[PDB]
């Protein structure tokens, strides 16, 4: 039987290029640490 | 409005001024001799400026034990002769 | 689904209350320091870093003609003449420490007058 | 007794003025006696 | 220079996991009608 | 200690100032309230 | 809904739902072992703290 | 009409008794000398 | 290695920057 | 049921000029001790047992350079009760001994406490979600983790901030020198987090008084507003086309401008908490290896990294014997490091 | 749809399927368990204890193996330096097998209760909708630990039907998995005495047990069911949420301050025994005890464990890493060979001088050698030209007493100030620097690692309470405020008591 | 045994009953007196 | 050389940099606040070694 509680999930443009830019700063960020 | 009455009305009141023309004098005049007879030093533990040290030591009267610091500071001040 | 869906892009109504959030602020202080007018509450955000960021850099600008931070060091003595360090006196010895090591072979003369 | 008989406008001056003598007191012992570095 | 050489593929990582995530998520969202 | 006593007297003598002006209305408050 | 047999062996360990005593109920002993937990939790504090120190208790490596 | 002694009174004094006793120390700390 | 890693970090940064502006979800209004 | 604890619970949440409620059990004492207690020390408490300091203005100083400062190294990580074993009962010796420290951080901490807490009460009590509590998290984090955990992983309270203005700069200038402060990661963030703050409190703030609908018909717009009118008092329509076109990204939603001015704040606040928590481990983010390895083979090699290690080198060899005396550093003029002249 | 951050909400109705995920987020920590271990078991070198015990090697698990009476491994040596040992069953090896095999099993269980989530069991018998008695689930979980607790200290601690747990001499040296007596009286309350902990879980468990019978018996009052909204499953997350930042903060604290449940010899030592000299303390009262006894300076210095010599070594503070210094501490100072021996610094006049220890707050730290009354007798001058305590102008000897230089004596400034170097470090140590291309540069240990992470996940999960708490709280305005909210509701006077309508 | 510091203990313990409990005497005092109005 | 004293400071990534040290360097002290295009300049060589790229940016 189809469970009743499954939703749809979004992510929209504007929060794919926020978290886009987020991941790639923090990686700009911490990456000279990963090489120390 | 939460029902006290505004300050505005209180403080243009002459009753008020009645009141604290005595009362803020008072107090400014108690803390002013709190400090003038000398009794903030002996309340506080604070040194006068002729007992920071003794005459002739340069080092610092640094408690140096938890447990016996108040009498390494006792000891301190009886070392100012 | 996200809260900011229940705003809509040029939408003439506004997307919140402004007299709950008054209410409340104004309870968490008192009551007359909380905005109820928008514009100068939202004056206010504009003024406060703005005003705070120029001083900042008036600050950075007037000490570029060597007017500089406060000085209290040995400003505290006692009866006979001792220095009494405060904390003006130890950020003066980590000052020191900095004048001391920066540019280590530039300087040929005692004073660092630039 | 009641509210509203001496002027706001005067309280304030009065006021200020108070707070203008304390601070430059306390200004003027940042050159005398303690703390003055003499 | 000496730089420890995991950093590549930690740095990689860093990068590729989450933003894959992210585009996934993009992605299905848009093939929604 | 004296200097306690010299300390205090100022602001006992505010207290019983201001209980002497404020107290019939205190009075009036508290009968009020009761 | 699907039963099954430790479910209904369960069954009763999940049927008292929302069920609730009267009013205050046994809150004020709780309040009590509350009270008791916070003064515990002072002691073995102060006592971990050197700001309680009791005969024979030695809190330090050197306890053995 | 208006209540004297209350919540708001009692607040307003707990800050503004001790600032003026303080003031008035600190006044006198003006004129200590080493 | 490492000054291919940044550079190329930094490089995804100005062509997300490009995206963002120009193929961005257009704000309409309603 | 109206018993005690529900007319209690009446009298407690009464709409007056300040508000109470339970929180403010909690709250008001504590925020007032700790108020009173900073104060009182800055006003007529000594260092000189301490640290060797003079910071009171009663010892003449002013209030740059007044502090409660932290209690000796030797105290270790005592609460310092007024009844506790230091101390013993007596209120002289325990300002001395830097009783009023631990009193200040202690009733501030659960000061905090009692205003979060009246945050959610009051959010409560009028309707509103408690998004200003959860904001208010990050002074928490932050004063949690400078002012007790990081104390607590170093040898004593000592090493905690001392309560003045000065005080802090040293604290500042002391997390330069030993700590390497400045190349902590987290402490960049909460850098992003404080000065985009501040950046989007002006930018935002300035773009609604300048989007501003003609509402009135006076030169000061400020009358153009009423808390109950329905209409936004600024063109959001406006304000995105000039933001779009001047620097290319606007916002477009609202409610997603506020939570982020929400967000980023909050969110560097906790970052740099987090850093201080290493810190209080020394797990410093001091060194970057490769760049040693390099300079120690290679004379010539030089950066601002290696730089600025020199002026930490600096401030500790010239700040650690004032600044630490119980530890007795007697430095030898000759072993100070020094460039050439200076 | 579900923004991304809701996307585990789809449970809260769903008890089932919360079930699977609980399931499968068990298995996935019982397999990194496994993984841990076999990872360590894949690089841990068992060869010597003394001088490259686990703390030195990285090693995160096995000191928890270790603490509770796992001291073996299949391939037949023991962490205490047996060899020939059978370790039964349950070795190192065994423990990471066992580990695995459960999170398979959870995994085939979660899979099971997420394809039938729709059980009788979760409806609520009266009203057919999902319901979980979340007042009796805690009666009967409680117990259950209660029985767990009991269990694990009236058997398993006590050696009753157990091995005991890890206990140890004040300074580390002897270690070994024992049984332990409870200790009944105020110094069970010493976070150093084991029996403390032996005392605690008896005395816990029992309460646990008891509490438990009482929270299955007895429903909440409806004032405390309304207050704590306890219908609702997202209250549990808080107010766990908050014991866990709670538990995780004293963990914390204990195992960065030391106690009967953080030895040395797994974790290796505190920061404040090296604030306080605590190794030196003791080696110098056992060289003091020697030479009363009439032993020479050698015999003395020579007498003293290797062991206990490298504890009073900076390198093996855990104050003195980096965030980003990674790996053992091996890869830093190296590897430990040898104790160099006692090193004794004289002056020409044959004064006995001391170098001054690094303190923990330093990267760096001045050479200087006072006598034993602090009076500066020698340094390594930075700016040579008004130098006057330079080892070459007070003619500065090192000889060294005990370890591998021991009888030898050293005169070439040279030397000697590459050894009064060392010795700002505290006893000076061989090191294998090649093996793991180790940098030279000071790593902290797992007691720093751990303390770190549980701080700052207690840290953050402070906020995890407050999220919760609050949406449990306030779950009527999660979406936003009422519409239709009444400006005289929240503007100043209207009602007499605040939000109280009727009060009006 | 009675210990200085246990002694310093019960006696904290005390004043924070006190403190504690006079504050709540008050509150309930007040509480009772001046009641809100349904 | 920042600081004049023929003591080339080391800012690109190329020259063993990473996002965190690396910067680009302020003019020459030699130079103080004398006007430094690269036309006043003998090479690129020499522009370079005397910082021009900062006063350009
Ligand atoms: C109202 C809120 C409030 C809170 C949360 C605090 C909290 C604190 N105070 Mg502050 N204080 C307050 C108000 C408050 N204070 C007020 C109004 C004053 C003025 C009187 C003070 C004056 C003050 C001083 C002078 C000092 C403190 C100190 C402290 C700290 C130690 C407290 C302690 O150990 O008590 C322990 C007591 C309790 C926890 C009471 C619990 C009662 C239990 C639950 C009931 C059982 C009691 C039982 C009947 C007693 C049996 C006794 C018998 C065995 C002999 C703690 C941070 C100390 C400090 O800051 O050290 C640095 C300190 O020296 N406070
Ligand atoms: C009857 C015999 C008996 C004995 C001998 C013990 C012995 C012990 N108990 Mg147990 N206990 C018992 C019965 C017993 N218990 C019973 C019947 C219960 C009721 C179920 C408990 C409930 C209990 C709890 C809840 C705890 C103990 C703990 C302990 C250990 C205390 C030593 C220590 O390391 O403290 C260390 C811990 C403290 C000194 C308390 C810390 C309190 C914190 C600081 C409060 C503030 C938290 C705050 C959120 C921190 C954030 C701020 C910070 C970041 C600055 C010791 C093994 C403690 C433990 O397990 O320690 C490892 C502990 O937390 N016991
Ligand atoms: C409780 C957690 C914990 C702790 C305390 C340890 C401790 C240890 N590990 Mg273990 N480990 C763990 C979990 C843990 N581990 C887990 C979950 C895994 C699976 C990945 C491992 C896999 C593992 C391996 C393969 C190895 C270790 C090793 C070690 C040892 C060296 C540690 C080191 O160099 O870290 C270095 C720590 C850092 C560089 C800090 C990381 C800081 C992060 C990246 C910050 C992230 C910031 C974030 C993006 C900010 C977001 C902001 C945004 C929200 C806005 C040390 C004893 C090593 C060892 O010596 O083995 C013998 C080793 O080789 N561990
Ligand atoms: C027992 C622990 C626990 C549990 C069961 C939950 C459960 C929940 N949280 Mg809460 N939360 C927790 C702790 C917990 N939280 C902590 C410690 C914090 C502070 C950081 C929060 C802060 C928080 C916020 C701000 C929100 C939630 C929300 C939620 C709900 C939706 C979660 C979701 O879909 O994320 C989906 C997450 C992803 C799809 C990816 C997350 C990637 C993370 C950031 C990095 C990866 C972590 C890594 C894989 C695992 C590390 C393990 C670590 C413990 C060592 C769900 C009920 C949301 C909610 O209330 O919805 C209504 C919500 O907005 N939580
Ligand atoms: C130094 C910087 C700084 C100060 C002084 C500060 C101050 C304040 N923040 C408040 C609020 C906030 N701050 C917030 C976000 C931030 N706040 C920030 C940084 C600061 N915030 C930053 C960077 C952020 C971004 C995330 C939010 C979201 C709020 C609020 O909602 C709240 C507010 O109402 O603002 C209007 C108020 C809390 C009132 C209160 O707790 O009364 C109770 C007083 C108590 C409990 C006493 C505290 C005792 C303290 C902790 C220790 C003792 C301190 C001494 C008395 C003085 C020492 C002075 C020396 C150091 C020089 C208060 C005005
Ligand atoms: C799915 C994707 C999962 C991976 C995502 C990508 C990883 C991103 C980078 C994260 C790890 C970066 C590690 C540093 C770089 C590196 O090379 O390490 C490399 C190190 C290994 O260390 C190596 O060990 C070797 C011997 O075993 C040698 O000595 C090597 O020289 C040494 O580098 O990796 C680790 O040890 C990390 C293990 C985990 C330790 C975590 C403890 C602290 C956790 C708390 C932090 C919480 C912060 C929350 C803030 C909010
Ligand atoms: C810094 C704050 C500046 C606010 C704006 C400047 C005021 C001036 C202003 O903007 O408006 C002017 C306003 C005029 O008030 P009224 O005379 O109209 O008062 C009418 C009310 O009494 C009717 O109930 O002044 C005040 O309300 C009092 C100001 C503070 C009085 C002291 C109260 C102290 C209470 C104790 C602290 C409680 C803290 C609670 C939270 C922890
Ligand atoms: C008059 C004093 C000027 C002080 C410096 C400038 C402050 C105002 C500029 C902020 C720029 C923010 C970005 C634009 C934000 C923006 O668009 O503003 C808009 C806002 C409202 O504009 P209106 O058009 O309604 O009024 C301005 C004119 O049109 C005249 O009606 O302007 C003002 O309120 C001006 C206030 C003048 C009086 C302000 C006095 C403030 C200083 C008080 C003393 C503080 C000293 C502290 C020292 C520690
Ligand atoms: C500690 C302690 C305590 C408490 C005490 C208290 C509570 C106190 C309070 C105190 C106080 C409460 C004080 C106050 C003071 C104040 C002051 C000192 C003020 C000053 C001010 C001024 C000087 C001003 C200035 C200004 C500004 C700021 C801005 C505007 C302008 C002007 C210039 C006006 C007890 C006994 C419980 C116990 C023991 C310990
Ligand atoms: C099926 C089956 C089986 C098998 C099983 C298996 C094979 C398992 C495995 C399992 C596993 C093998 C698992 C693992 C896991 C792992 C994990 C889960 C991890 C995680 C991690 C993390 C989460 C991390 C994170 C981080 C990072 C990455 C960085 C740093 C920071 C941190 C820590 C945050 C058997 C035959 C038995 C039986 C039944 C059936
Ligand atoms: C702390 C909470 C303790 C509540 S106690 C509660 O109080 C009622 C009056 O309000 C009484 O009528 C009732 O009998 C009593 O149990
Ligand atoms: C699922 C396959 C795993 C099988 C591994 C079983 C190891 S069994 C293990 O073997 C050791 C051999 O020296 C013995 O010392 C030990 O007593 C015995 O329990
Ligand atoms: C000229 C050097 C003569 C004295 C030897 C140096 C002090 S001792 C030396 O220290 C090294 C760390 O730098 C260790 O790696 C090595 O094992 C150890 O022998
Ligand atoms: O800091 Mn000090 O003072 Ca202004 O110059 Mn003189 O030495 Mn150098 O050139 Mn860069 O810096
Ligand atoms: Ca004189
Ligand atoms: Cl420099
Ligand atoms: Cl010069
Ligand atoms: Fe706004
Ligand atoms: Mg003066």
């Amino acid at each position: 039987e189809p469970n009743p509680n499954r939703q749809p999930v979004e992510l929209n443009r504007t929060s794919l290029y926020l978290g886009l830019l987020l991941i790639l700063v923090l990686a700009l960020l911490f990456s000279s640490y990963f090489f120390n | 409005t939460t029902g006290e009455r505004p300050f505005s009305d209180i403080i243009t009141s002459v009753r008020y001024w009645v009141i604290h023309s005595i009362t803020i004098p008072a107090l400014f005049i108690a803390g002013w001799l709190f400090v003038s007879t000398g009794l903030a030093y002996d309340v506080f533990g604070t040194p006068r400026p002729d007992s920071y040290y003794a005459q002739e030591q340069r080092s610092i009267p640094l408690v140096t034990d938890r447990f016996e610091a108040k009498q390494q500071v006792e000891t301190f001040l009886e070392q100012l002769k | 689904e996200s809260a900011n869906y229940g705003y809509k892009f040029g939408q003439e109504e506004e997307t919140y209350n402004i007299v709950a959030a008054h209410g409340y602020f104004g309870r968490l202080i008192f009551q007359y320091a909380s905005f109820n007018n928008s514009r100068s509450l939202h004056f206010f955000l504009a003024a406060w870093p703005v005003v705070g960021v120029w001083f900042a850099a008036l600050g950075i600008s007037t000490m570029a003609f060597n007017l500089n931070g406060f000085n209290f060091n040995h400003s505290v003595i006692d009866a006979k003449g001792n220095v009494i360090n405060t904390w003006a006196d130890i950020i003066n010895r980590a000052n020191l420490g900095m004048e001391v090591m920066h540019e280590r072979n530039a300087h040929n003369f005692p004073l660092d007058l630039a | 007794s009641e509210g509203g008989r001496i002027p706001l406008w005067i309280v304030a001056t009065v006021a200020g003025m108070g707070v203008i003598v304390i601070v430059g007191l306390f200004f003027y012992g940042a050159y005398a006696g303690l703390g003055s570095s003499l | 220079m000496e730089v420890n050489q995991l950093g590549l593929i930690a740095t990689a990582l860093f990068v590729l996991v989450p933003s894959v995530f992210l585009i996934i998520l993009y992605v299905q969202t848009e093939s929604q009608q | 200690d004296w200097r306690v006593l010299v300390v205090l007297l100022p602001v006992l003598l505010a207290a019983g100032w201001a209980v002497r002006n404020i107290l019939p209305y205190a009075v009036k408050q508290v009968q009020k309230l009761l | 809904a699907r039963r099954t047999w430790l479910g209904d062996i369960l069954r009763p360990l999940n049927s008292e739902y929302g069920k609730v005593a009267p009013g205050w109920g046994t809150t004020p002993l709780m309040a009590v072992f509350m009270g008791l937990f916070l003064v515990f939790l002072l002691i073995i504090l102060e006592i971990y703290n050197s700001t309680l120190i009791l005969d024979g208790v030695n809190v330090s490596w050197k306890a053995l | 009409s208006y209540p004297i002694f209350t919540v708001r009174w009692v607040a307003v004094h707990t800050l503004a008794v001790p600032t003026i006793f303080f003031l008035g120390a600190i006044a006198a700390m003006q004129f200590i000398q080493r | 290695m490492e000054t291919i890693t940044y550079v190329f970090i930094f490089a995804c940064i100005i062509a997300l920057f490009f995206f963002a502006i120009f193929f961005r979800e257009p704000p309409r209004i309603t | 049921e109206r018993g005690w604890f529900d007319i209690l619970d009446d009298w407690l949440k009464r709409d007056r000029f300040v508000f109470v409620g339970w929180s403010g059990i909690l709250l008001f004492p504590c925020a007032y001790l700790a108020l009173g207690g900073w104060l009182t020390g800055t006003t007529f408490v000594t260092s000189w047992y301490t640290h060797g300091l003079a910071s009171s203005y009663l010892e003449g100083c002013n209030f740059l350079t007044v502090a409660v400062s932290t209690p000796a190294n030797s105290m270790g990580h005592s609460l310092l009760l007024l009844w506790g074993p230091e101390a013993q009962g007596d209120f002289t010796r325990w300002c001395q001994l830097g009783g009023l420290w631990t009193f200040i951080a202690l009733h501030g901490a659960f000061g905090l406490i009692g205003f979060m807490l009246r945050q959610f009460e009051i959010a409560r009590l009028v309707g509103v979600r408690p998004y200003n509590a959860i904001a208010f998290s990050a002074p928490i984090a932050v004063f949690v983790s400078v002012f007790l955990i990081y104390p607590l992983g170093q040898s004593s309270w000592f090493f905690a901030p001392s309560f003045g203005v000065a005080a802090i700069f040293r604290f500042l200038l002391f997390f330069q020198g030993f700590h390497n402060w400045t190349l902590n990661p987290f402490h960049m963030m909460g850098v992003a987090g404080v000065l985009g703050g501040a950046l989007l409190c002006a930018i935002h703030g300035a773009t609604v008084e300048n989007t501003l609908f003609q509402d009135g018909e006076g030169a000061s717009t400020f009358r153009a507003f009423n808390p109950t009118q329905a209409e936004e008092t600024y063109s959001m329509v406006t304000a995105n086309r000039f933001w779009s076109q001047i620097f290319g990204i606007a916002f477009s939603n609202k409610r997603w401008l506020h939570f982020f001015m929400l967000f980023v704040p909050v969110t560097g606040l906790w970052m740099s908490a987090i850093g201080v928590v290493g810190l209080a481990l020394n797990l410093r983010s001091y060194d970057f290896i490769s760049q040693e390895i390099r300079a120690a083979e290679d004379p010539e090699f030089e950066t601002f990294y290696t730089k600025n290690l020199l002026l930490n080198e600096g401030i500790r060899a010239w700040m650690a014997p004032q600044d630490q005396p119980h530890e007795n550093f007697v430095f030898p003029e000759e072993v100070l490091p020094r460039g050439n002249a200076l | 749809g579900l923004p991304w951050y809701r996307v585990h909400t789809v449970l809260i109705n769903d008890p089932g399927r919360l079930i699977a995920a609980h399931l499968m987020h068990t298995a996935l920590v019982a397999g990194w368990a496994g993984s841990m271990a076999l990872y360590e078991l894949a690089t841990f070198d068992p060869s010597d204890p003394v001088l490259n015990p686990m703390w030195r090697q990285g090693m995160f698990v096995l000191p928890f193996m270790a603490r509770l009476g796992v001291t073996g491994s299949w391939s037949g040596w023991s962490i205490t330096g047996e060899t020939g040992i059978d370790p039964g069953f349950w070795s190192f090896e065994g423990v990471a097998l066992a580990h695995i095999v459960l999170s398979g099993l959870l995994f085939l269980a979660a899979c099971w209760h997420w394809v039938y989530w729709d059980l009788e069991l979760f409806r609520d018998p009266r009203t057919g909708e999902p319901a979980l008695d979340l007042p009796k689930m805690f009666g009967i979980h409680l117990f259950l630990a209660g029985l767990l607790c009991f269990g694990f200290g009236a058997f398993h601690l006590t050696g009753l039907f157990g091995p005991g747990m890890w206990v140890s001499d004040p300074y580390g040296l002897t270690g070994s998995v024992q049984p332990v007596a409870p200790e009944w009286g105020p110094d069970g309350f010493n976070p150093y005495n084991p029996g403390g902990v032996v005392a605690h879980h008896i005395a816990a468990g029992i309460v646990g047990i008891i509490a438990g019978l009482f929270h299955i018996l007895v429903r909440p009052p409806q004032r405390l069911y309304k207050a704590l909204r306890m219908g609702n499953i997202e209250t549990v997350l808080s107010s766990s949420i908050a014991a866990v930042f709670f538990a995780a903060f004293v963990v914390a604290g204990t195992m960065w301050y030391g106690s009967a449940t953080t030895p040395i010899e797994l974790f290796g030592p505190t920061r404040y025994q090296w604030d306080s000299s605590y190794f030196q303390q003791e080696i110098n009262r056992r060289v003091q005890a020697s030479l009363a006894s009439g032993a020479t300076l050698e015999e003395a210095w020579s007498a003293i464990p290797e062991k206990l010599a490298f504890y009073d070594y900076i390198g093996n503070n855990p104050a003195k890493g980096g965030l980003f210094r990674t790996g053992p501490m091996n890869k830093g100072d190296g590897i430990a060979q040898a104790w160099k021996g006692h090193a004794v610094f004289r002056n020409k006049e044959g004064e006995e001088l001391f170098v001054r220890r690094m303190p923990a707050f330093f990267e760096s730290f001045p050479v200087i050698l006072t006598d034993k009354n602090g009076v500066v007798k020698a340094d390594i001058p930075f700016r040579r030209a008004e130098s006057k305590y330079s080892f070459e102008q007070q003619g500065v000897t090192v000889s060294f007493y005990g370890g591998e230089l021991n009888g030898q004596t050293f005169t070439d400034p040279p030397t000697v100030k590459s050894y009064a170097r060392k010795a700002i470090f505290g006893e000076i140590f061989e090191f294998d620097t090649e093996t793991l291309n180790s940098d030279g540069i000071f790593r902290t240990s797992p007691r720093g690692w751990f303390t770190f992470a549980h701080a700052v996940f207690a840290l953050l999960f402070f906020f995890g309470h407050i999220w919760h708490g609050a949406r449990t709280l306030f779950r009527d305005v999660f979406s936003g405020i009422d519409p239709e909210l009444s400006p005289e509701q929240v503007e100043w006077g209207f009602y007499q008591k605040v939000g109280d309508v009727t009060t009006r | 045994t009675i210990t200085p510091s246990l002694k310093g203990f019960f006696i904290g313990l005390l004043s924070g009953a006190v403190v504690l409990g006079l504050t709540f005497a008050v509150l309930i005092a007040i509480s009772q007196i001046d009641k809100v109005q349904r | 050389d920042i600081d004049g004293i023929r003591e080339p400071v080391s800012g690109s990534l190329l020259y063993g940099n990473n996002i965190i040290t690396g910067a680009v360097v302020p003019s020459s002290n030699a130079i103080g606040l004398h006007f430094y295009p690269i036309w006043e300049a003998a090479s690129l060589d020499e522009w370079l070694y005397n910082g021009g790229p900062y006063q350009l940016i």
